């Protein structure tokens, strides 16, 4: 009558600030455009969405 | 400096060394590997750091720590293993591939070893296979261990030693049990030989009751160490965490070469390409389609061969192994 | 201590060495190897016990008994191998997986190796492979070969060696033969150098009609040892069998731990089931129905995995790796 | 002795090491290796022939010739390879199976290693596979490299050495640079500081207009060498062919022995045959019909097995591993 208790359990190993993945929920894609416009003798670059 | 119970010593057996694993890792990308045994390594005997030597668990019922030197551990997988760095609990060294990994003192003719299974595996980086990183190519993002004794991938907990019993310790006499504490050293003992008892003898000690030696047990008040929370030790009543040390040769970041492929021959012909292709190792070709649908697909070739491929108004991309993508327009 | 016809010397040919292999032995279940050659261990100059030393063949023309220590042996495969035991003519050793096994002696600088093709293979008891015995596991029948020297597989036949010829007992000298025995051995000679002519010359002396040194024999007799029936020696007139000796290392039986393959998950369907399974290392599945028609498939997986097998009203038998077999019945 | 550019040195890295291997030839039946380093064996210091010791390159700014002897240096690729022979710039050694291959020098602690990648396979000759030549079989033609120091296989054109820049040489002190020759060795040192120079100086010396340690080089003009045209050297302005030295250890023909295969056994029906064929190792089998249309057939089989073919009248031919072609004609 010799009791034991056994316990276990799990954790990060400690490389994993590396090797890791990410679960990531995406939405509705927003684009967004860098231009050169060129008029006449001006030109200008510029992001617009 | 525990001593655990490793699943092969040197003979066939597993047993009890100082040298156990436990875990190890194999993650970095130049195949540099850490390793964790329950010795210790470029500690002195009181502690103190010195490099050239490490302290270990003693073979005797008096049980102290003992020590060796640098130059007497081994470490082999298959061959011998370069061993590139030690910090306390911590080794890391290269190794050849193989099935399992041995950590090995050679005090002269007392070999104990520690072997545990890992299927360590060549590894490279990049989109073709190499034996070595060649003189010339590109310098790609990897992530080696970092050979610095004094980096952190993280923290150990470790804790107040538990109950270690004896033997020796104890004794059977004309059907008596007795203690006999080494000198000095005062050895908590207990046991029911009917009702319960418990105590600390010092010195040569007489058990009322007591019939047969496996009755009782002593074992010396050592809590002036912390050992590390392993699965082959009989913890101390209080596991409350009391120590955290760090885990050297952190994976860090940097740069490392990779070979260029044989730039393939491209032969054309109606909306399409035959792309003839050299590679002596197993290099990745990737290629997709430039549209709404993909079509794209991957596989790795080695020897020399040829691939035709249709490409649209729209275009096809080609990567070559570690070479840039190419687009295509037919005409 | 004979001497035969190693197919293997050290550099590339085959020689005749003291060390010859000529057979071995792999069938034991932990690997153990009984190798036997030529050479006898553990015995001193006159035969008498000494572990510590062994006795083997001279090269040399008066080819007597030299000696040498166990230190300087060495068995070796793919790596090098363990010796566990010797026993006169036999030697046993643990190695690694391999398709040639070599004995060598290091007399110092000089080297003698014997090399004979074998492929041993790793092999392993139960229902999944692994690379080790584990720690844990079921105890199930072996048979290993026994490390006590003074065990017996059987017995070998020993005879008296046959004629021994040299070429420093025999010289020309002007167109004349002559014998040259060494110091005091009384030798025995014969040849037709024209008519018949045999005797024995203690000291050296003349032959009548003998033109070529080639034409007659010389050779000491010695009949107070005894010889292994060795294919590589021409035997006495009289090959009776005169002596047997035990073969040590006797295939013993006794038991092994085998692993426990992780238990499958059950995931359940109007009759029948769909077993998950996971196993590190190839590892057997069989299973068999319960009724008129057995139907049983055995096979080995890796990996993880799952299998649907459809389960009667007579039931379904399955056995997983070492795992007890286990019955069920459909609804 | 030049030094070159390893890309493999001891621990991870390509450096510089003057037993840095260029090229290697594996053609031989036997799987005799013959390799080339910048070193060079079997002379003393001076050049002169003598088999125990070498002459090599020196790590330091005078950068003279160093030696060392032969028990020191050792070849590898799996296992350690056994050296068969060795003149001046070439090695020749035999060795076990390996994707590349390794020399390495121990002066005591020293050690200098160079690995380079080269898949050596074991080859046979014959029409069946066989680990290690066999005591008994067929005599047949093959190609071995000949041992012999004093063979040639062709030559290699050595030329003068080129420029050998050093630092030592050159010095940085208050802004300006100085030259510091070793003792007696006339040092040309040439740079643009501003407007060209060049000249040569014995002893330490002053330039002018000088700001950076960077901008000069000086180096002494040793003439009295040559070098091999290697790809890791800035050559001589003038790189005429000065020398020829030829490549020992010539690939020469000769007579092999090759295992002859267990005779078929043939079961006989109409019109065709069926051979019984037990072969321990790949063996092959070929075959070819005595009509118009040969309809031959060639396969290699382990184990043992049987096959059916089909006779005409006109006849069929089988050769069976080495054994001689064989006719058969239908009835």
């Amino acid at each position: 009558e010799n009791t034991q208790l056994s316990e276990a359990y799990v954790e990060f190993a400690p490389d994993c600030t590396i090797d890791h993945a990410v679960a990531l929920k995406v939405h509705t894609a927003a684009l967004k455009v860098g231009l050169r416009i060129v008029y006449g003798n001006t030109t200008a670059h510029l992001d617009t969405f | 400096p525990y001593l655990g119970f490793c699943p092969y010593c040197r003979h066939s057996a597993p047993c009890f060394s100082p040298i156990k694993i436990e875990n190890v890792w194999d993650e970095s990308d130049d195949g540099s590997i850490r390793i964790q045994v329950s010795a210790q390594f470029g500690y002195n005997q009181a502690g103190t750091a010195d490099v050239t030597k490490f302290r270990y668990m003693s073979f005797d019922h008096d049980h102290d720590i003992k020590e060796d030197s640098m130059d007497k551990i081994a470490i082999s997988t298959s061959g011998p293993c370069r061993r590139l760095g030690h910090k306390g609990y911590f080794l890391l060294a290269q190794c050849p591939p193989g099935d399992s990994v041995t950590v090995s003192i050679t005090s002269g003719a007392s070999e104990n070893s520690c072997t545990v299974e890992k299927k360590i595996r060549r590894k490279f980086v990049g989109r073709e296979e190499y034996l070595f990183p060649p003189v010339h190519g590109k310098l790609v993002k990897c992530h080696v261990y970092d050979h610095l004794k004094e980096t952190s991938a993280g923290y150990i907990t470790m804790h107040r030693p538990g109950p270690h019993a004896y033997k020796s310790y104890l004794e059977e006499a004309s059907g008596e049990v007795y203690i006999k504490p080494p000198s000095g050293k005062n050895v908590t003992y207990e046991c029911k030989c009917g009702d319960y008892s418990t105590g600390i003898v010092s010195t040569r000690t007489k058990m009322n009751g007591c019939t047969k030696a496996k009755q009782c047990i002593a074992y010396k008040s050592d809590q002036t160490k912390w050992v590390f929370n392993s699965p082959d030790l009989i913890r101390h009543t209080d596991h409350s965490v009391q120590g955290k040390l760090h885990i050297p040769f952190r994976l860090t970041p940097t740069v490392c070469p990779v070979p260029l492929a044989h730039t393939p021959t491209v032969t054309k012909w109606f909306k399409g390409i035959t792309l003839h292709l050299t590679a002596t190792r197993p290099t990745l070709l990737t290629t997709r389609k430039l549209g709404l649908r993909a079509d794209a697909t991957a596989e790795w070739i080695t020897g020399t061969t040829s691939r035709n491929f249709s490409v649209g108004r729209e275009g096809l991309e080609y990567v070559w192994g570690n070479h840039e993508p190419v687009r295509v327009w037919a005409q």
